[PDB]
């Protein structure tokens, strides 16, 4: 099947450079334009570069002389060189695949880039256990809060991916110059505290992959 | 440059009705040279429709789309759940490329009440000198929600932050989570602490609380 996998996101200071990749499968990359779309916050899609299956290129005027858009057909691989960078920068970066007219018939998974001058910051992770009245309804409610990291994203999955159904994980909210975000699983008052809940969290940008199990308190 | 402009931010609507999303573009783009796409929670976009009216692969012909010049309209006959998404069009008929800000589906279900739970500070939190008491409001509808804090009886509301999910594609529900943070010192001199919901749900605020001298 056809695959489009970003690399290249993460954090880096006013005036800096970044360069976003775009690794293609599943097709013949050489027939095809490719193409940088972005979605910052507060906007929707905002189509950024443009280049022929060969070489005719395009730019947003909003990255002209700032952003460098390149293939490598050897390589099924497409590049976004980004220099002077700037805080209205910052978005989810997707790499897309036209069609023969610039009409964009895949998407990629998306890269985050964050323009900041705040520093990398591991996540706090704290488990969240009901108190006394809120168990042993038929359901319990369990929670992970994951405070003070930046920038975005982090991953959060409870009991490796075993348990997804009954998780609500919320958007980040930004405070303080660093995020802060929530999540919840909802079991059967039967499963916990009988057996163990542990929510997983990741943050690529600091290297952190944490294990936090929810334990219920003592009386 | 073309502008491409979507004057709905949200439809609603229940399943089974028409729905008719528009979009404008401010010169003559023509054919086509408009696109429709979908991007549904969690996922990346896909393309919908192309040259203004041809559906692409996969894509059931309950989507109908229409118009030339500067008019289009995406019609969804018949809607469904699974039509929940975010949908934008894009002109191609000049650089820059340029899209809508998109319209969202949202898919109307029985009134639900939400879940409410409220969570004290971790005991490791707490170490660090936080204190963040948190309260999960879950799978309610409709999307409109306030929340309350109370500490011993009194409204706090500096420090307060909350945060929403989107439509959820599985039972149609929004949930919220609400967040008063405070400093441990001031945490530690009060001993009842409450979120109070109102939603179309509720007469009576939904009252969620614990009092500290306890497990």
């Amino acid at each position: 099947e056809v695959k489009l996998v970003e690399s290249g996101g993460g954090l880096v200071q006013p005036g800096g450079s970044r360069k976003l990749s775009c690794a293609a499968s599943g097709f013949t990359f050489s027939d095809y334009g490719m193409a940088w779309v972005r979605q910052a916050p507060g906007k929707g899609p905002e189509w950024i570069a443009f280049i022929s299956n060969l070489s005719r290129i395009y730019y947003a005027d909003t990255v002209t002389g700032r952003f460098t858009i390149s293939r490598e057909n050897d390589k099924n691989t497409l590049f976004l060189e980004m220099s002077s960078l700037r805080s209205e920068d910052s978005a989810i970066y997707y790499c897309t695949r036209d069609d023969g007219y610039y009409r964009v018939d895949y998407w990629g998974q998306g890269a985050t880039l964050t323009v900041s001058s705040a520093k990398t910051t591991p996540p706090s992770v704290y488990p969240l256990a009901p108190g006394s009245a809120a168990q042993t309804n038929s359901m319990v409610t369990l929670g992970c809060l994951v405070k003070g990291y930046f920038p975005e994203p982090v991953t959060v999955t409870w009991n490796s991916g075993s348990l997804s159904s009954g998780v609500h994980t919320f958007p980040a909210v930004l405070q303080s110059d660093l995020y802060t975000l929530s999540s919840s699983v909802t079991v059967p008052s039967s499963t916990w505290p009988s057996e163990t809940v542990t929510c997983n969290v990741a943050h690529p940008a600091s290297s952190t992959k944490v294990d936090k199990k929810i334990v219920p308190r003592d009386c | 440059d073309i502008v491409m402009t979507q004057s709905h931010k949200f439809l609603s609507t229940s399943v089974g009705n028409r729905v008719s999303i528009t979009c404008k573009a401010s010169q003559d783009v023509g054919i086509g040279l408009v696109s429709w796409y979908q991007q549904k929670p969690g996922q990346s976009p896909k393309l919908l429709i192309h040259w203004a009216s041809t559906r692409h692969t996969g894509v059931p012909d309950r989507f109908t789309g229409s118009g030339s010049g500067t008019d289009f309209t995406l019609t969804i006959n018949n809607v469904q759940s699974e039509d929940l998404a975010t949908y934008f069009c894009q002109q191609f008929s000049n650089y820059p490329l340029t899209f809508g800000s998109g319209t969202r589906l949202e898919i109307k279900r029985a009134d639900a009440a939400p879940t409410v739970s409220i969570f004290p500070p971790s005991s490791e939190q707490l170490t660090s000198g936080g204190a963040s008491v948190v309260c999960f409001l879950n799978n309610f509808y409709p999307k409109d929600i306030n929340v309350k804090w109370k500490i011993d009886g009194s409204e706090r509301q500096n420090g307060v932050l909350n945060s929403w999910t989107d439509q959820d594609s599985k039972d149609s529900t929004y949930s919220m989570s609400s967040t008063l943070t405070l400093t441990k010192d001031e945490y530690e001199r009060h001993n009842s602490y409450t979120c109070e919901a109102t939603h179309k749900t509720s007469t009576s605020p939904i009252v969620k609380s614990f009092n500290r001298d306890e497990c």
